[PDB]
């Protein structure tokens, strides 16, 4: 996999001492993630033989963060913040129907193949709620039901997020609710 | 050297001494499941908890007394109602998710976690009162159970207290780091990518691991750990 | 007036949220045109590192990632010479729920935080810096990474600084998602590396830190506020507060508010100011109130509480604390058990598990215990049991985690055993109203 | 209420359809434990129509790709729960009445079950 790109392993292993190769651990797998929906034990072996560790050691790090998924993710796995504040804002009911709607388990992904689901606890913006990621990018915020419909049937057409549009208004660090 | 007292006894003890090692070379005892000699001591299981003055200065809170250091002149407190209340309450956490195996287990009559909870467990409340063991009646954790780790070592990761014995070894004592845990929270269990364990010194977590989590294969299923005989001998394959 | 910053008399100064949300603010000609590195440049070449340290002890800058250690007297404990490399740590791990001040902080004014941690490590003679961020806050990192290129494009970081015998620079850290990883401690092993489970504290991080180095971590918002003082007076920061809660604060309010959000506000501003001429007032009753984030206890909805300064001091004396500035408002329409169940089962999700008691007890009992009694399942028992748990693994865990999920749940008993005994004597489930639009 | 006794018949359920997939794809399937309340009781009696607790989808090296465990007979909140192990992800199913096995409110078809481990299978299994 790190074949291909052997400037970015440079740059990241420059970034840490010759002795801290394995602190690239974290870029190496946030890099196949992001690339590749996933994780596999031969991307872990690789992260281990070029940072200087063992892929035992790199599979318990691996494993110990929530972002990273170690199964097959939908072209969209939809990360639902249930944290108290996105709670008090619906959180519940909004998982519900959701899931519900889609089908699909935490663990499976939709048979279009493009949706799957997932819980994530505070995503760091309580006066938007609630709150969902999609797989990389700036939140969702201020999820109302059209706000998440009109999401799902935009990328449900292939329209990319950076360029959908989203009714309602969704403040920058304050918020009015009316 | 640095002046301690235990309870009611007084110790010289050289300055770089665990509070544990003070407490048991004052002739007391206390838990112990993540400590292991030559092995790193940190403050894993929370079963070294003591009190400690050092002046009456009583500590705010418990001190860990494997990983606490000794000071000239400190107090250490084993008998307090309240450390052995905290000590009986860390025992039930750690018997919180164990499988129910002791009669089909493998450590059988020598397990520290039988024998420290039936040393320390259960204080004594204040009859004829009605005692209960456990108060937790909820579902235990449930995973992989006697998986073959190796020709030589069997895994029961239900067993595991997740103390930090086999996994610190592996990384200070041969080098090998080929056992670490996966998940995280209660999901915690131990595996590895390296499978075939790789070291020529494995064998020794058997006898490390507090519980049966880690057994030998090559003796599984042969006799309880009272039964056998043994004879204290040297090994001759060598010349060490 | 009487000379004390207690709220919105018209002499305060914004300062650290003053370009935030303005378009382009995170271009370098942005941040020269309204002045930024003047500080930097001026103390680097002025001031000492000692100077530099007692100015910001002089300001009285308490830690701002919600322990409130004097930074002063922090870095007083940093070897201050010794030969080896150091290192300057910013947490950009913004993980508690009420808590979202920092982020735009990152996303909007990167060069602010850039010119305190240059200030920060030439205090501590550190001459590189990593900025661990969370792996969840991506546009907040792609402005950070932006503005750093900038700056070494310019020559803000480089071998040698404006001309000074000092050296800088900065690296990035994408983190993982792992609320754990903002213990400090922890954060260090997982840069390194490692599984992020909390390190031995004896030997302490400012004397063997990152890769055994004499770092030192500080909070985004605490460096940020490091350029103030040094621009503008120490005094004029201490301006700012109660005796013992100098300097102003970034105060973040959400729940069923008029208009929630940001606030950069001075140090002992009543609830009920920052939550009616702010916030716009409450849409719904409050029946509690959470301070300041999420491990703050609970505190009733009144008068005598609305007229509580926030402050290290006031919320002390109160029962709670404050932490973060984070508040969070519970109405009656959702139960505190119901709440509590929430908090426990994230704390839950969030334990690293090398404790046995966080782990176990927390993980497997108490979430289970809140589960029974809000699922129409719970028993005047059941609460006892509760709250008989939570001195357990309060005063002994080897990372305060499990203390931040006890104490919430305390004082939710303290003030609301009530319903948890009604919940389960009525074997009735937690109220379930729609609450989303 | 009543629903233990249809929880058990469809947890038998669900474990006929781990061996059949077991079965089909060749790969290993392990009764990992049984009842303690079927072990340790002496001249009490049994009422469960099995006696296995615990049971696993290992691939060839044997380390498990897919774990599921049912509640014991006296546990408060009994449930059925699925684990992909080194994948972060459990799955908490009951029984509602009328409708079936439901994770949640998401019916749990034996089709659904399938998919499951077959992705757990090509993502998770070593060998
Ligand atoms: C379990 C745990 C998690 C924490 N997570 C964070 C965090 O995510 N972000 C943060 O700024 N502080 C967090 N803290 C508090 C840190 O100690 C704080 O960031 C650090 O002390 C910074 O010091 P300062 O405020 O003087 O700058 C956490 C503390 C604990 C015990
Ligand atoms: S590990 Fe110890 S306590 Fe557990 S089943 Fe075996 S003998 Fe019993
Ligand atoms: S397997 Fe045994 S030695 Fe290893 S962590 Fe678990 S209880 Fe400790
Ligand atoms: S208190 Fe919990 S999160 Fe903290 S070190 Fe212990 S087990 Fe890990
Ligand atoms: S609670 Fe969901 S963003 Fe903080
Ligand atoms: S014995 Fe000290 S905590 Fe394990």
């Amino acid at each position: 996999f790190f074949d291909d790109k052997q400037d970015f392993l440079e740059e990241t292993f420059a970034k840490y001492p010759p002795e801290g190769r394995r602190a690239a651990i974290m870029p190496l797998l946030r890099r196949v993630q992001q690339e590749e929906g996933w994780i596999r034990p031969e991307r872990i072996e690789e992260i281990a033989r070029l940072v200087g560790t063992t892929p035992t050691e790199v599979m318990g790090v691996a494993s110990f963060y929530s972002y990273y998924q170690f199964v097959p993710t939908g072209k969209y796995h939809l990360q639902v913040c249930a944290t108290l504040s996105c709670k008090l804002a619906g959180a519940e009911e909004l998982w519900d129907y959701l899931t519900e709607t889609l089908g699909i388990g935490p663990g499976e992904v939709t048979p279009d193949g493009l949706f799957s689901v997932q819980k994530v606890e505070c995503l760091g913006s309580c006066h938007t709620a609630p709150v969902i990621q999609v797989n990389d990018e700036p939140y969702v915020e201020c999820v109302t039901r059209a706000r998440l419909e009109a999401l799902l049937a935009g990328l449900r057409a292939g329209k990319r997020l950076e360029e959908i549009e989203l009714p309602g208004k969704c403040g920058h660090h304050v918020h009015e609710v009316e | 050297m640095v002046r301690v007292k235990v309870n009611d006894r007084i110790v010289e003890v050289p300055p770089g001494t665990s509070v544990m090692d003070a407490v048991f070379h004052a002739g007391y005892d206390v838990p112990l499941f993540c400590s292991e000699k030559h092995l790193s001591p940190i403050g894993a299981c929370r079963m070294c908890l003591v009190r400690i003055g050092l002046p009456i200065q009583w500590q705010p809170k418990l001190a860990a007394s494997c990983v606490t250091a000794v000071a000239d002149g400190m107090v250490v407190d084993t008998l307090s109602d309240v450390v052995r209340e905290a000590q009986a309450g860390m025992v039930e956490f750690t018997l919180l998710n164990h499988p129910l195996d002791c009669p089909t287990c493998d450590k059988g009559g020598a397990c520290e976690l039988q024998d420290r909870t039936v040393e320390y467990g259960l204080y004594e409340k204040y009859p004829l009162e009605l005692p209960v063991y456990t108060r937790f009646e909820f579902t235990r954790r449930h995973v992989d159970k006697h998986h073959p780790l190796s020709p030589f070592v069997i895994l029961d990761r239900e067993r595991c207290i997740h103390c930090k014995r086999c996994v610190r070894y592996f990384e200070e004592v041969p080098g090998d780091e080929v056992l670490d845990f996966i998940e995280r929270g209660v999901h915690t269990f131990i595996g590895t990518m390296d499978f075939g364990l790789p070291s020529g010194f494995s064998g020794n977590i058997t006898d490390i691991c507090p519980v049966g989590a880690l057994l030998d294969l090559t003796a599984r299923f042969r006799a309880r750990n009272w039964e056998m005989e043994e004879t204290p001998t040297t090994c001759a394959l060598c010349p060490v | 007036t009487g000379p004390i910053l207690s709220g919105l008399d018209p002499r305060f100064e914004r300062t650290l949220y003053a370009h935030v949300g303005k378009e382009g603010s995170w271009t370098l000609d942005y941040y020269l045109r309204h002045g930024g590195y003047e500080t930097a440049k001026r103390v680097l070449k002025e001031k000492t590192p000692d100077e530099v340290i007692e100015e910001v002890k002089r300001s009285g800058l308490r830690g701002r990632g919600g322990a409130g250690f004097p930074t002063g007297l922090k870095w007083s404990f940093m070897p201050k010479d010794d030969g080896k490399q150091h290192y300057l740590i910013c947490n950009a791990d913004e993980s508690e729920p009420g808590s979202f001040k920092d982020r735009y902080i990152l996303e909007d004014v990167p060069h602010l935080l850039i010119e305190g941690m240059i200030l920060a490590g030439y205090a501590i003679r550190a001459t590189v810096g990593y900025i661990y961020v969370r792996g969840e806050y991506r546009r907040a990192a792609d402005r950070l990474e932006q503005a750093i290129k900038e700056a070494r494009a310019r020559g803000y970081l480089g071998k040698n600084l404006f001309g000074t015998d000092f050296s800088f620079d900065l690296h990035v850290h994408r983190g993982a998602g792992a609320y754990i990883c903002g213990e400090e401690t922890a954060l260090m092993n997982s840069l390194e590396g490692l599984r992020a489970n909390p390190r031995l504290k004896p030997p302490f991080p400012a004397q063997s830190g990152l890769w055994g180095k004499p770092t030192t971590i500080n909070n985004v918002e605490t460096l940020a506020s490091v350029v103030p003082i040094m621009e503008r007076g120490a005094d004029w920061f201490a301006q700012m507060g109660t005796e013992q809660s100098k300097g102003m604060k970034l105060y973040q309010i959400s729940g069923p508010v008029k208009r929630p959000g940001v606030y950069e506000l001075p140090m002992g501003t009543t609830f009920r100011e920052l939550i009616y001429e702010w916030a716009g007032g409450p849409l719904e009753p409050i029946q509690a109130i959470i301070p300041g984030g999420s491990s703050t206890p609970p505190l009733p909805f009144t008068e005598e509480v609305l007229d509580t300064p926030m402050s290290y001091e006031h919320l002390q004396a109160k029962g709670s604390m404050l932490g973060t500035g984070g508040v969070i408002l519970i109405p009656e329409r959702v139960s505190m058990v119901d709440a509590m169940w929430n908090l426990t089962r994230f704390y839950a999700h969030e334990s690293c598990g090398k404790c046995t008691p966080c782990r176990e007890g927390v993980a497997g009992f108490m979430v289970n215990l809140f589960a029974k009694i809000g699922t129409g399942q719970g028993e005047e028992k059941d609460v006892e049991n509760l709250e008989a748990l939570l001195p357990l693994i309060e005063g002994r865990s080897f990372c305060p985690l499990a203390d931040a999920a006890v104490w919430p749940v305390k004082g939710s008993l303290r003030h609301f055993k009530d319903q948890y005994l009604a919940l389960a004597r009525e074997k009735r489930p937690v109220p379930r109203p729609s609450l989303w639009r | 209420a009543s629903s233990e006794r249809e929880l058990y018949e469809a947890w038998v359920e669900l474990l006929s359809w781990m061996r059949e997939y077991a079965q089909a794809k060749g790969v290993r399937f392990e009764k990992e434990a049984d009842f303690p309340d079927f072990i340790y009781r002496m001249e009490r009696p049994y009422d469960l129509p099995t006696t296995i607790m615990t049971a696993s989808l290992s691939d060839g090296l044997g380390e498990p790709f897919l774990l599921a465990d049912v509640s014991p007979r006296h546990a408060k909140l009994k449930r059925i729960g699925l684990r992909l192990p080194r994948a972060h992800i459990h799955l908490h199913a009951h029984y509602e009445p009328g409708k079936g096995l439901v994770t949640g409110k998401i019916p749990l078809t034996k089709e659904r079950f399938f998919a499951l481990a077959d992705r757990a299978r090509e993502a998770l299994a070593f060998a």
